[PDB]
């Protein structure tokens, strides 16, 4: 997805 | 080729468990004779279960897992292994996105039962 | 051979589930770098998780997998697999009794999560 | 647990092929039925391969590998993989000493042929 | 997913060894990486060793299979398997045509050695 | 498990 | 490969 890390915290 | 079909010895129950780790939420659907199954459906970026069965492999013997995000089926990995010559496990991973870690969402098939 | 000793990469966040099919009540212990970490404990004929669990591998990244009922270690079997170079699975079964089906508590393991 | 046991189907054309990786000379043993249907024999430091077969598995199915050195039975570990559903290794790893390396002789069975 | 694609350990030796099933002659190129480290070619349809050699993983570890039939790559389905946590086989099948056998050429890589 | 049934063998 | 001879019917 898209923000942290391996991709957390959208959708 | 192929991936998250495999051949189990017919009339045999198994178990079926999927765990997630991904933003997306993952559906999987578990087909017997490409019928559905089972279906579990859940979220989790820490490798939640997000279902357990025990399902009857039927007269053919044709287990396939499916796994979709959004409706966008995930790109999946497989492969069966036996241990003993008695244990079988059949292991999926699957892909929603870009970054090929493949655990998106992860189902392990088991048999014998009991 | 030694059987339900992995070594991870180290430092690296894993899953561990057990699930049961034996008359008799399991205990699974899992021990990083040689401390008991987490321990499951349940009886099912029909493969119910006993327990799931997220733990790190630690410096060493060393993980044991230990299986017994009412006080005696079952016999294990166990093995890595590594699908597309990214997902990876130990797997153990474990055998309490004389039938052989080495599924009495299976353990599997999985890494990397999230 | 039995290790480098391994039910094929029935009447089916496999290859078996063994390394060797250690000082002593390895004798390997191809069982079909049990009875033997290959023997190699060989030494290397160096993976050589030692031999190379096809056999028939036979009405059992049962393929069993045995490895000694000098008669001394090795200690065994083993699996079976299966990729695509349709491709399958068995695979027997063996330690003649104390290093625990299990590559002494390394034996690799594989099927469908052709 | 991308198959035929292995992390080994850095700077180690390793055996890569080929068989051929199919009427096609099969070319397996072996890339440490990314640069070509190994060719085989040879045609069989009974399982026939095309070749083996001992290469080194080099800095990265990288070790990649490619297999081709007169120029066209095949389709690869591929596994990494550890038995007692020390014995590592790396997994290659390759279809060339239509039937998915997935033996057209087989290619098993196993390490450590000596 | 102990004593008779499916899977019990010996024990 | 084509023809008859190579496998399982065609292919
Ligand atoms: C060269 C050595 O030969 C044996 C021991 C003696 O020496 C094997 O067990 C070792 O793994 C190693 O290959
Ligand atoms: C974006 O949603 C990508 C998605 O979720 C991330 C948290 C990570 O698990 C990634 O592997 C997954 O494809
Ligand atoms: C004791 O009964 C044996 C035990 O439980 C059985 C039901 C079966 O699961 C067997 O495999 C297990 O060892
Ligand atoms: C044609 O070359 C197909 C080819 O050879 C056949 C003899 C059979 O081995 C098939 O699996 C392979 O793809
Ligand atoms: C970023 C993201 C991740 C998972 C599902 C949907 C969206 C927009
Ligand atoms: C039920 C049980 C547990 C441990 C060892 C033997 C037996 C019969
Ligand atoms: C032999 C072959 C090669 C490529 C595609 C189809 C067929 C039958
Ligand atoms: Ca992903
Ligand atoms: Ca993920
Ligand atoms: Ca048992
Ligand atoms: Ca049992
Ligand atoms: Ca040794
Ligand atoms: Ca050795
Ligand atoms: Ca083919
Ligand atoms: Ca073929």
């Amino acid at each position: 997805x898209w923000x942290k890390x391996k991709x957390k915290x959208w959708x | 080729a192929t991936q998250g079909v495999f051949t189990l010895p017919a009339n045999t129950r198994f178990g079926v468990t999927a765990f997630a780790n991904s933003s997306g939420t993952q559906t999987v659907n578990v087909l017997v004779n490409n019928e559905t199954a089972a279906t579990f459906s859940g979220q989790s970026t820490n490798n939640a279960v997000i279902g357990t069965q025990v399902l009857n492999s039927g007269s053919s013997g044709k287990v396939q897992v499916q796994v979709s995000v959004n409706g966008r089926p995930s790109d999946l990995v497989s492969a069966q292994v036996i241990l003993t010559n008695e244990l079988n496990f059949a292991l999926v991973g699957s892909e929603d996105g870009t970054d090929n870690d493949y655990n998106d969402a992860v189902v392990v098939i088991n048999w014998p039962l009991g």
